[PDB]
Formats: structure tokens, C-alpha cells, sequence
């Protein structure tokens, strides 16, 4: 996979010019897969 | 909260291995002899060979094919471990063992409408004998996986009320309040361990006392379906494949 | 006023063993989807599992190991010695698809120019040659000839480059007016005209034109150019339902009606 | 820019080069390295596995009888069983082994050898043998008195039914050439000498019982073993593309 | 999660191919639908928003949601059970050979949806998203099937509507990942556009 | 005392589940790359399910039929886990898994007279492939409980020095010296488990490289028997009983 | 599970100075084939030995040095200006062989592109043009000319060079779905199909195909191109009996019987 | 032979843009040439 170490090292006065960004991360898809209001546990019925 | 105001939620989820089974009309969950299956403890048990103790393989829910409430419906039986006998690696685990022990997981399922009117015993019976003929045909008192209808009801096959059947494990499917019953049985037996293949240890019986009726027009197809999980089960005396 | 959080994670979630479940309680089975929510039965309810430390990263789906490399934007062939390309990412559909699957998205773009000289017949010329791309922002003159004052280019940018070196390439800043692209406008591109074809273009996207010349004529042949580019940086917000129809035109989304999208089977109960 | 001045060699691609270069798939992340028995992280641990030499490689002999040493009840004493060079890259018996293919993927090798024999007549069939190793200088000894000059084992049939005959490295130099190729490159020069066998009594048997046995050949590199300067093994080849 | 266009039939156009069609019965233990759980592969799993990004990808992993909704009437009920079967053999043929497998049984009622999750369970860590076979015997990654059948009956008063519908909702889990990018097979063009 | 004095036994005794061997002429017992059969880590894993773990019922001795060593034999072949798929509960939880991985401990028995002289190389090979023919046959690839012939035993089948294949781990059984080799095989793939129907780890092959010769007289009948057992296994991926 | 140790070392062993033996207590040189144990006679157990501080290393032999270094694997000329290779190892022998010498084993791969134009002669021509690798993973379309839309390559990893340029080349992960390439599968394809042809193949061993295509249309003439393959970070395991006949068929290791190996000699009695 | 001193240095995000690795050493080959059980001495007689 992705080095733990290699060179960083900008060369160019625009970030614009920087090389692609190194994260890659996920974030917790709530926003999109569960957008409500009233927690639904998953242990419990959702409606009552 | 059920426990906190003091009842049971009719909503229910039963899961074991790859299996999960739910229903939204339960009225409890009974506990045969308020006793959930156990291990046989080293001071009871007498075969000495290590057992086998297949897990997940066997200790899930093998639904049987449903049988319809028709008009005449008089009942419907099986035996275990009978019923489950060719089903799955439970099966083969009973077949290629001389000893078998083991509780189960019962889920019967039967649903209509807010139309229908009918009520069916649900009961769990230790040492059931089908008794009713001078000699016993094999077909009923070995079913198998089709299970067998009842002929004799009012006397529970055996020469006793059916009224009385109450005394045993058992729960009702009264279409008003529910369409499932579910029943946790612990492994009843004189002895620790026993054959498969020769002795049935508990009955399942679905009975109407209660007819299947309806408002005029509605569905008249209704089935009742067996759902059965064996838990906590251990074999021992290996050898080739038995069946009775 | 944001009441989800949203946590980063760099690898998927594990497995933890789990045992049987007999109760009236706990139903994680039990769903409902009206409430617009998704399940959130987990594998851990629904059968019984062994733990698994997984460590299954999520690198390739980021949107920049998604957008991070190059896609052909533009392709044509100088006529007169000097071709005007609008620049717009609806001519070629494969990265146009994929833009769109983002509502808006902020990113600088690398691009990359890909220049041979062909003849009359298309057919390819080992022949090496000087060519000028200059971006002309709008507003700017568009030079009407190859040999135009406006190629001095002392303001516009331009690249000056040969068929015989390797392809030409230069990154560009996120340059909308606005706080990001949008790949998807339900609105006009002007007050006082409610006409179709003013309609679903938000002219914040278009910064203007790139004009494409060689220094001095060919003789009888052309410049062939292809060119490429590559989202960097790149930051978005609310994904969208993809494509599920062809393209038919550059500046619009319309498409041809369709009753179904994957092909038919015989019947719905044989795989 | 940096001011620089490029090289000669520059733009050529040497097949034993080694660089960096941009990756296909930057963001790629591989699947977990898993538990696997057996892992190997040099060649020298295969070489030093015993493995059997196609050692009766005549006319007469096809298949799986070529690595069966022919042994008989003898009416004459001190007779020879067999002879092969040492060397364990040049053609011949050794080419086929474990120790020959690896060797034959290079062009030096420097290191004791491990010939290893097993009996495998019947248990009441008894017999002593010498096995010898002659360092280079002349030709193969011509008798066991000639051979038994040289590094040598006794080898006395019984319940172990394997001896090992190592033929230490004895060289001038530290490496020898792993073909003995003469028209062009005159490697004759390296000939690592000969390993004979012998009757040192005479097989004997009961009665009745069969007047012929067979004896198996193993080899193997020694821990000081070691082999340099990779190359194309010959024996892989193709005239044309394949099926 | 998204729709599955499961009722991929001639007879079934548009929107009504979103629906699984369910009736009262008049026989026990017949079968619903069927699926074979590859969330890359042409099918109806294709237009959804997982299938899109697989197809964009050459290797998957994880488990997947497979959600089901229940629109009958209020007044309407029924049990059925939904069973995934890992990869091994053909589809199975009936209900007590598709028990055999993962399963959950759906009781309909208030709460109108149920989940299956169909684990991953497989040789390799990651699969192949294609099936292809006449080219690379891709075969090799199929990862089973997903079955659905009536476990009692669907059950109606007089004179109501005696067929229903269930929506077919699939997603990724959260132990879901995608390997090496791929142009997606449904985007392509002749020549120029307008 | 064998540890004391630095030398193996001869006699040796292997009890798995309710089976025991013994052997009193053995050669040591080889453990394949030094590994003995392992539980899959949590590390390695993929498949989510609990796995199902039989133990004796599935970890103890098979016999296979056995195989004459006759006078034209050119060596024999059995495929594992294809070998015992339809062996007791091994082959029974091999059928209805998807997923398997497991080891074994192989016992090869060959005993004749201190007046007979052969010489049988007894390996067990990772990936073993059958590929002499153009189109290899089923029956040849997958040749079940009963094995195969050996019909290019100098190319070992696969094109290969059949005197290479010491390089897999191995014993031989040397008429003059033992009767009997026995070996412990560690699970091997490049994946944590895999399907038992479509995949054979390893191949046990017993190829005569010196021809059974004896004294003028003696028995000329002389079998070559095969004794397996599975150990550490375990299986993921349950459903209906399935084989290739 | 591991009863046997595996210490590194980085030289060969020495040889200690030994004197002569004469007891009924250690014998050395007796030894017992049949329990599949290599001898462990030492050579100072077997002679009177000096003493040899051996300085020899075993660099040469690791796996990284064995395999370390490029081998040609696909050699072909475009047809209409396209030529489709399936990435596979067994269309020349060399590389082939080596990598049959381990069952299973862990590596990136470097590849390097060496082409130029020929005419329909065959004979090569100084002739600089364009061409593009893509690299299609299966699933994705295949284009079937040269100037299909799939040659966009928005997704597919694509590398555009010029015969003019020095040979392209570019690094590869360790792509399989399994945790090691396999290079012995004793199994098939798929289930329910035991054909022949299914057999001895392991599917996870493909990745895809390069497409290869000159970006413009060559006048009368083809390009030829060379790709070849160097592995690196090689981490392998259970070595294998080496191939010892000859390869027939790029994708099994179907075989000629043979009654030899080496060649026959008059006597066995004669080195 | 391999120098003492060299640099070292990756210029790449991805580890399979490294250059070959540099350790090249060899382990005790028993677990190929001595898989038993039962340890046989070298001074020894194999089987008893
Ligand atoms: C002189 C160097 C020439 C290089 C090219 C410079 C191009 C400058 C324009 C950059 C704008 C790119 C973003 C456009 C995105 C919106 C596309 C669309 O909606 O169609
Ligand atoms: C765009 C750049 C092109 C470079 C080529 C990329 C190739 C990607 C495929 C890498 C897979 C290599 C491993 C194959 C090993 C198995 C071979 C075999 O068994 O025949
Ligand atoms: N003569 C034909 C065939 C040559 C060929 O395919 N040669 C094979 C061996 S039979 C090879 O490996 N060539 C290596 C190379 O040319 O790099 C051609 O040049 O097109
Ligand atoms: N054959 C014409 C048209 C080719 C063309 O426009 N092809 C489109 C798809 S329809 C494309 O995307 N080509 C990619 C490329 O050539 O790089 C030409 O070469 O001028
Ligand atoms: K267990
Ligand atoms: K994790
Ligand atoms: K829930
Ligand atoms: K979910
Ligand atoms: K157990
Ligand atoms: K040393
Ligand atoms: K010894
Ligand atoms: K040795």
C-alpha cells in the first residue's frame, strides 16, 4: 500500500500546482443513510 | 419499556447460525419447565467417548413444508428429532451417531386477517404416544418431515383429554391476538443421552379447537407453518449412517 | 445546525463474533424504509459471526483516487492552421458521467495536451513542429487567423510546445466566480429569458476558450490535438443518481425514454 | 530549473536496472499477507533438499529405471558399480536434480556436496561398498585400489539404509565455472573430479532370493554452498508461439 | 439503498419493474423471486446505486443489506422467507432446499420492512465484479443467490385486492470496499454529440 | 530413550477421535514445512459467518480401499479433500459448506517379507495437477475414495522429474526398513479457506521406484492401504448438500 | 504450529578444523533416506577438515534476486492499428519456467514498453508516432477500433508514449483478490462445469487486458510492440518440482511423455 | 559487494513504486530438508 515515508516537498508557488491530496479517508455515511430526526435504535422497532 | 411497565412485547426476533425468524404477533415466549437447553454435566453423563458438538451447523431453524387448516382439520403432529432426521447436518449428525441430545427452538406460524376467527393449541408434548390403534402404524408414529395429521383429537392419540393437553409446554395461535407461537424445550429424557433413530423425545401439536372461520369472501387458504431449531446438541458413538 | 457527525474511518468496519438471540426485545431485523432511513440491521444481528479484524481500506473510492487521473476532454484538428475550442466537458461522456455523479465539487485540473500533424487523409506524419494553445478568458479578443496579433498573448496565457517533444502539460486553479462547479443547475442563465436552450447551464462553468495554432503554416497537412484532464484537490458535496441514459447532446442533459434499464429475463423467479 | 547534464546511458533499459516509477495504481491497497506454511526467501534452501539423480542414464534404461544403480551378486571381487563427473551444472545425470536446475540458472558455484545412497534390496541381502571422490588432476580411477586413494566412504548394508559420501569442495579457487564447455571457453579447467563406487565385498544373498538390487542416488548442496552470476537455464526453450 | 429493478420481464415496463408481484395462494410454499447476489453483474442489480459504483470497480468485498418493504393494505398479511445461498451449485429449487442457507423469515405487519443481510462469505478476500466467462472464467467468483418465498400465505378479507407489491432495496454494509477503477460499461457514444 | 540418544523410534501410534493406528516399522513421522494444522487467525479471515468446527465427528481415520501392488504398477494417486467427500461427516460437512480448510495426518501402509525388496516413494503434493492430456478427464482429476493410476509416474503427471518431488514432503517406504510412512499436513492455499468441491490442496501419490521383487515362492499378493484423517477443519458458508 | 525454526543468515557456513574419529558412539555418515529427512552428515564429520572462515554471501539466490529483473511476456503487432493481449505469463517460456518454481507468491511488477513501427515487410522504419496502453480490467468494454470512445480511458489506467520517447514503463501492485497469485491450481474455473479446458486454471491469476493503439492512423505501416515484466518486494512460498519438458500451450502445462531427461551415455561405469 | 552507505529514499505515494528490496539473506532450510517430528542427531543412528 501507501509509503510511510516518502518526499513532500512542494516546488511550485500555486497550490494548484501540488500533486494529488494523500488522505483517502471515509467518513460515517449517516448524512445520506439515515438523515432523520428521532434515532431508530437498531435494537428497537422504528415506529410506535 | 416491556420490562420496566411489566409486559411482554408482542414484536419477536429468534436467531441461531444462519438463521433468523421473526413476527409482530407473539404473545410471549415459552420456556419449557422454565428450563433452557444445558450441556450434559460430567456427573450424569455415562458414554465416555468425547462427544461431538456440531454448532451452528445443526443449531438453527429448518422450516418444515406447511400443511393447510382446512375445513376438516383436525390437527397436525411430528415427532423429534424425528421430523428433522434428514434435514441438514443436524440429520446427518443423528444418523452417523448411536446418541443423540439436544433442546429445541419452536416457531409455529399461522396468520389470516382481522376477518378471521379460529384458535389452535400449540403444544409440546414429552413421550407423546400415537396409542389409538391396537397396533401403532409406523407412518404415524414416525411422520417425518410431512408430520401427520390427527385422527383423534378430543383424546390427544393417547387416551387422555385434550383439554388436559394444557398441563405440558404449550401456547395458543388465537388469530384475534396472534399468528405465532414459540417455545424453548429443554432436552426430557429417563436416561442422559438416547438414540435418534429409535426414540422420539417431545411432540410438536398443532390442534383447532377453535374453527377457522371468516366474514363471507375473505381468503380461505390458510397454512401453518413449523419452523424448528435443535440447540445445544452433542452426540456420541460414532459409526456409519442409521436411520430407523 | 448539524446533527449527524461524521467520523473518518481508514479501514471498513470489523466483524465481532456473536451468539444466538431468543428474545422479544431486540428485533434488528425489523425495519421500516418510509422513514427515508437505511436499514441498520448489522451482520452481527442477523446471523451468528466470528470475528474478523478486517483491514480492507477505503483509499480507491476516495473522490480523489475516483477523479485523480486524466480523461479526454477535447479532440479536433486545425483547419486553416488554427482551431477555437470552447471549453466545456460535454463532448466526451466518459469523465462528463462521472463529473455528474457530484452536485458541486471544488478542484484545480491538470491538463495535458497530446499534438501530432496528420495529412489530408488522416493519416499520421512523423513531422515535428511548434503549436500554441492560448486560454482566452471571455471577453477577450479571439484571434480569427493563425497568424492574428492576438497569438503575442502578452496577457492570455499560453503554451508553446512541439509535436516532437513530449505532450504539454499545466495545472489551473479552481477559477468559478462561485464557491464551486456545478454539474447540475435547475435554473436560467439570464433574467428576462425563459427560452429551452437558456435553460439547466450555469455560466459560472464556462471560462472561456482555448485557440490552438501552429507558429508557422503546415503545408498541406494539419495538427491533430487531443486533450486531457485531471481533477486534483478535489472537495465535494451531494452525490447524485448516475447517468442511466445515453448522451445526446454537449450542452444538455437530454436523453431518449426508456421502459427499462438492464436487459429482460424469462421470469422473475429464475436467476 | 536546476541546472543539470544528463549521462550516457541515459534512456537505455538495462533488464537488471533499478528504480522507482509511478505507480498504476497510487491509491491501490493489496489484500492481507495470510499464514501460509512453507515460505521461502532464498534458492539455497531448495539445493541443500536431497533430491534423485538420473544416474543409470543408458540405452537400456527408460523412465523411472534410470535412477535405480544396477547391484548383483559378483563371482569376482573388487569390481566397479558406477562413475559420474561432480560437477552439478554440466549435462548428464545431475542436470535433471534440484541442485542441477537451480545450478544450471547460474554461471559459478563454490561448495561441498551431499551424495547420499540407499539400499534397497531385501533385508537379509547384505554387501559393503566404497564410495570415492576424485579430485581433479587426471582421468577417473581405473580400480578400487586407485579410487580408495582419494576422499572415500565404506558403506555397510544394514537396518540404516542410507550412507552420504560428501564430496568436499576442493578447488583452487573459491568458485568454479557451472559448465565445463571446452571448444569456446576451454571451462574444462574447472572439472570438479569423479565420484566412483565400488564392491568393497560382494552383495550376498540367501537362497532363492533375487541376485539383483537396486540402489537409489540423492544429492544435495551443503550450508556452505552458494551460487553467482544468474543466467537463462538451457533447457527452457521455444521455436514458435505456443498453443 | 436503492431499487432493484427486480421484475426484469417483457410484461413489466418502467416503474412497475421496481415490484416484486405477490398473490393469495392457492398452494403451499411456492416461490416469489430469485437474484443472484453480485452487486456488479448486467441485471437488475445494475441501475441501482451500489451496482453504478461497482461498475466502476473490477473487485468487491462486504456484506450487503438487502431490504424489502411491504405494500399491501393495512388488513393484508402473510409470512415469507428470503434465504441467500453461498456458491456452490444452482439456485435452489425449492423452499426446503433454499432453508438450508442464511434466511430470515418476514412477518408482515406495522413495522413493513424487513432486512436480509447476505454476509460475505467467500474463498478470497475480494471478488471479481464481472462474471464473465468465455474471456477470463470469471465464473469463478459467483457469490451465490438470493431466493424469496411464501412461508404461509398472503392472506386478504372479502373483496380486497388479492395481488400486493414488495420494493427491493439493496446497499453496501459498512464492511463494503471497492478495488481498482474501471470506466463503467453503460457509458459510451457513436460519435459526436450535438 | 529415543530424545536421550538422539534417534526415532520405530514404533509409532497416531489416536484421532475414536480412531487409533499403529505402525511397528516407521521412519519417523514427517510435519509438512515443519507446520502443524492450524485454526484460521482473525487476521486472515474473510468470510463473516461463525464457521462450523465438528471435531471427532470429522478429525479421525479414514480407510480407503486398497490398491495391489502389481507387477506392471506404475503408482497410484488419491485428490484431498476429494478423496474422502463422501466419507462420513468430513464428507458431509465438506458437502454442505461452501467454505473448508483443514489439515490431515496421512498413514500409508505397505508391509510385505524380510525376503521382499521394493522401494515406494510416498508424497504428498500442494496443487498437484493431472495435466499429461490435452483435456484432462474428471475421472482422472477427481478420481475419488478409490484413487488413480499413475500413467506417466516419471513425468509425475505434470511434467515435472518425478525424482524432484522430493522436494514436497515426503517419506518412502523401503520394504527392507519399514512397512508404514506417516505424515501431518498443514492447511495450504493462497486463500484462508476455499470450496472442497472445486479445489484440491494437496495429492498423496505412492509411486514404485524399485520394482517389488522376492524370493522365488513368496507371496506375490501385496497391498498398499491408505488411511487419512482430516484435522483442524473447519467450514463456513452452510446451505444444501452440494458436490462437484 | 511451527516446530521448526528458520534463523537468517547472510554468508555461508564456515568450515571448522576436525580431527580423526574412531568410536562405536557417533556415526555421522549412516543415515536413513525413508524418513524423508536430507542427510545431516557435516563435512567436517565426514574428513579431517581445516578451518575456513567462509566470507561467501547468498545474495544472488534470494527470491528478490532470482526474479528481480525484466523478462519479455507479450510481443505482438497491431492489426487496423489495435492489438488486444490478455496480461497472462504463458506465452513465452522463460519467465514462465521461473515463476513455476514457487506454488504461491507476493510481488509488484514493473512493466517496460519497447516499440517502433514496422512496414508489411516486417522491416523497422525511424519513424516517432503516438501510441496508448490501456489497461481494461475485466468488466470494462473492450474497444474494437482504434478510434473507439472507449480510448477516452476517463477510468482505465492508460499510458501514452512515442516510439520516439524512451520504452514506457510503469509499476504494478500485487493485484489479486487472493492473498497470492498461484502459479499450480489443482482445481477448476468454476462450478458445475468439470470440462477440461476448466481445468488447471486459477481465474484470480487475470487481471485484464492491455489494448494497445497508435493515437492516429499509421499510413501502410504497423506498430510493434514489446512489453515486458520485472517482479519486485517477491515474497514466495512451497517450492516446486522445475518444469523438465517442454511447454506446448500458453495456457496449460500439458506435456510430450518422455522416457529421459539427460541424454544417454555407453556405460554407467564411465563418467 | 552492497554498499555501506546509499540512499534510500521513496519519491512514491504507492509502495510498488519502490526499488527492489535489499535484505537478500537465506534461513535454515529444515522446515524443506528435515520436516520431522523426532529430532535425529547427526551422531546418531536414524531409527532405533
Ligand atoms: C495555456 C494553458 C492551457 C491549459 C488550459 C486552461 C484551461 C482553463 C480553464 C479551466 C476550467 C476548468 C473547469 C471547468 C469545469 C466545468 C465543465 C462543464 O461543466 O462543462
Ligand atoms: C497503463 C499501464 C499498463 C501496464 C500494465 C498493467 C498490467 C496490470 C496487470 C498486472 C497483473 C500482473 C500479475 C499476473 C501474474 C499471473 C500470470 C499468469 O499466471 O499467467
Ligand atoms: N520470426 C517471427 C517469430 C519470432 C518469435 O516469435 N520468436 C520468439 C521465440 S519462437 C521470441 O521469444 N522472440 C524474442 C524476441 O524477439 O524478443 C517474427 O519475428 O515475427
Ligand atoms: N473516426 C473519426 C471519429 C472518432 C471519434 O470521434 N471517436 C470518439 C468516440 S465516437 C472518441 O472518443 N475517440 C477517442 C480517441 O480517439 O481518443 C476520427 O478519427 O476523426
Ligand atoms: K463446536
Ligand atoms: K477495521
Ligand atoms: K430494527
Ligand atoms: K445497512
Ligand atoms: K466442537
Ligand atoms: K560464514
Ligand atoms: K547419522
Ligand atoms: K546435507
Amino acid at each position: 500500500g501507501s509509503n510511510i515515508h516518502y518526499t513532500n516537498i512542494n516546488y511550485y508557488e500555486n497550490a494548484a500546482s501540488n500533486s494529488l491530496n494523500k488522505q483517502d479517508f471515509t467518513q460515517d455515511p449517516e448524512k445520506f443513510t439515515r438523515p432523520v430526526v428521532d434515532v431508530m435504535k437498531e435494537a428497537a422497532v422504528p415506529l410506535k | 419499556s416491556a420490562e420496566a411497565c411489566g409486559y411482554s412485547d408482542r414484536v419477536a426476533q429468534l436467531t441461531l447460525g444462519n438463521s433468523t425468524i421473526t413476527t409482530q404477533e407473539a404473545a410471549n415466549i415459552v420456556v419449557g419447565y422454565g428450563r433452557w437447553p444445558t450441556s450434559l454435566r460430567d456427573t450424569d453423563a455415562t458414554a465416555v467417548d468425547k462427544p461431538t458438538q456440531p454448532g451452528v451447523s445443526a443449531e438453527r431453524f429448518y422450516t418444515l413444508p406447511s400443511v393447510q387448516w382446512t375445513n376438516s382439520f383436525k390437527g397436525h403432529y411430528w415427532k423429534l428429532p424425528d421430523a428433522l432426521s434428514e434435514l441438514g447436518l443436524f440429520g446427518q449428525n443423528l444418523q452417523f451417531h448411536y446418541l443423540y441430545r439436544g433442546g429445541w427452538v419452536i416457531h409455529v406460524q399461522c396468520n389470516a386477517t382481522k376477518f378471521h376467527q379460529g384458535t389452535l393449541l400449540v403444544v409440546a408434548t414429552p413421550e407423546h404416544k400415537i396409542q389409538s390403534a391396537e397396533s401403532p402404524a409406523f407412518a404415524r408414529t414416525n411422520p417425518g418431515e410431512q408430520g401427520a395429521a390427527y385422527q383423534f383429537p378430543f383424546t390427544f392419540e393417547d387416551g387422555t383429554a385434550l383439554g388436559n393437553a394444557l398441563i405440558y409446554p404449550h401456547q395458543w395461535v388465537n388469530l384475534r391476538t396472534n399468528n405465532s407461537a414459540t417455545l424453548v424445550l429443554p432436552y426430557v429424557n429417563a436416561l442422559p443421552m438416547d438414540s435418534g433413530i429409535r426414540h422420539n423425545n417431545w411432540t410438536l401439536s398443532v390442534i383447532p379447537i377453535v374453527p377457522l372461520e371468516y366474514a363471507a369472501g375473505a381468503t380461505t387458504y390458510v397454512p401453518i407453518t413449523v419452523t424448528i431449531a435443535p440447540m445445544c446438541t452433542e452426540y456420541n458413538g460414532l459409526r456409519a449412517a442409521v436411520t430407523q | 445546525g448539524q446533527v449527524i457527525k461524521s467520523a473518518v474511518r481508514s479501514t471498513v468496519e470489523n466483524t465481532v463474533q456473536s451468539t444466538h438471540s431468543i428474545t422479544t426485545e431486540a428485533t434488528p431485523a425489523l425495519q421500516a424504509a418510509e422513514t427515508g432511513a437505511t436499514s441498520n440491521a448489522s451482520d452481527e444481528s442477523m446471523i451468528e459471526t466470528r470475528n474478523v479484524v478486517n483491514t480492507h481500506g477505503v483509499a480507491e473510492t476516495s473522490l480523489e483516487a475516483f477523479y485523480g487521473r486524466a480523461g479526454l476532454v477535447a479532440m479536433f484538428s486545425t483547419d486553416g492552421g488554427i482551431y477555437r475550442w470552447y471549453i466545456n466537458f460535454g463532448e466526451y461522456v466518459q469523465l462528463r458521467a462521472k463529473l455528474e455523479l457530484l452536485t458541486y465539487a471544488r478542484f484545480d485540473m491538470e491538463f495535458t495536451i497530446v499534438a501530432q500533424v496528420v495529412n489530408a487523409q488522416s493519416k499520421v506524419q512523423d513531422f515535428n513542429v511548434d503549436y500554441q494553445v492560448m486560454f482566452v478568458p471571455p471577453g477577450a479578443s479571439v484571434p480569427e487567423n493563425q497568424d492574428s496579433y492576438q497569438w503575442q498573448s502578452s496577457c492570455n496565457p499560453s503554451v508553446i510546445s512541439n509535436t516532437g517533444l513530449p505532450p504539454a502539460r499545466v495545472s489551473v486553479p479552481f477559477m468559478s466566480s462561485a464557491n464551486a462547479y456545478s454539474f447540475s443547475y435547475d435554473g436560467y442563465t439570464q433574467f428576462g429569458d425563459t427560452s429551452g436552450s437558456s435553460y439547466g447551464i450555469v455560466p459560472s462553468n464556462y471560462l472561456g476558450m482555448l485557440v490552438v495554432r501552429t507558429c508557422e503554416d503546415l503545408d498541406g497537412t494539419r495538427l491533430r490535438v487531443r486533450v486531457y484532464a485531471k481533477p486534483k484537490h478535489v472537495k465535494g458535496w451531494i452525490p447524485r443518481s448516475p447517468r442511466m441514459t445515453p448522451y445526446k447532446s454537449r450542452y444538455t442533459g437530454v436523453y431518449t425514454d426508456t421502459t427499462k434499464f438492464c436487459a429482460n429475463r424469462a421470469r422473475i423467479t429464475t436467476a | 530549473g536546476i541546472p543539470t547534464l544528463y549521462t550516457p546511458g541515459s534512456g537505455q533499459f538495462l533488464t537488471t536496472d533499478d528504480f522507482q516509477t509511478p505507480c498504476m495504481l497510487p491509491k491501490f491497497q493489496p489484500t492481507p499477507v495470510i499464514d501460509i506454511p512453507g515460505e521461502v526467501k532464498n534458492f539455497l534452501e531448495v539445493v541443500q533438499v536431497e533430491s534423485l539423480v538420473e544416474i543409470n542414464n543408458v540405452e537400456s534404461a527408460e523412465g523411472v529405471a534410470r535412477y535405480r544403480i544396477p547391484l548383483n551378486v559378483q563371482d569376482a571381487m573388487d569390481g566397479q558399480i558406477m562413475a559420474l563427473r561432480v560437477d552439478p551444472g554440466i549435462d548428464g545425470p545431475m542436470q535433471s536434480t534440484l541442485l542441477g536446475v537451480f545450478t544450471r540458472y547460474y554461471a559459478q558455484w563454490s561448495g561441498s556436496l551431499d551424495f547420499t545412497f540407499m539400499f534397497c534390496g531385501t533385508f537379509m541381502t547384505t554387501g559393503k561398498v566404497i564410495i570415492a571422490y576424485t579430485p581433479p588432476g587426471g582421468d577417473q580411477p581405473t580400480n578400487r585400489r586407485q579410487a580408495m586413494l582419494g576422499t572415500h566412504v565404506v558403506w555397510d548394508f544394514g537396518l540404516q539404509s542410507s550412507i552420504t559420501l560428501v564430496v568436499p569442495w576442493i578447488s583452487s579457487g573459491h568458485f568454479r565455472g557451472t559448465t565445463l564447455e571446452n571448444t569456446i571457453y576451454k571451462y574444462r579447467y574447472y572439472e570438479a573430479g569423479y565420484i566412483t563406487m565400488w564392491y568393497q565385498t560382494n552383495m550376498v544373498v540367501p537362497p532363492n532370493f533375487p541376485t539383483t538390487a537396486s540402489i537409489l542416488m540423492f544429492v544435495a548442496a551443503q550450508p556452505n554452498f552458494s551460487l553467482r552470476i544468474l543466467k537463462d537455464r538451457p533447457d527452457i526453450s521455444q521455436e514458435g508461439a505456443l498453443q
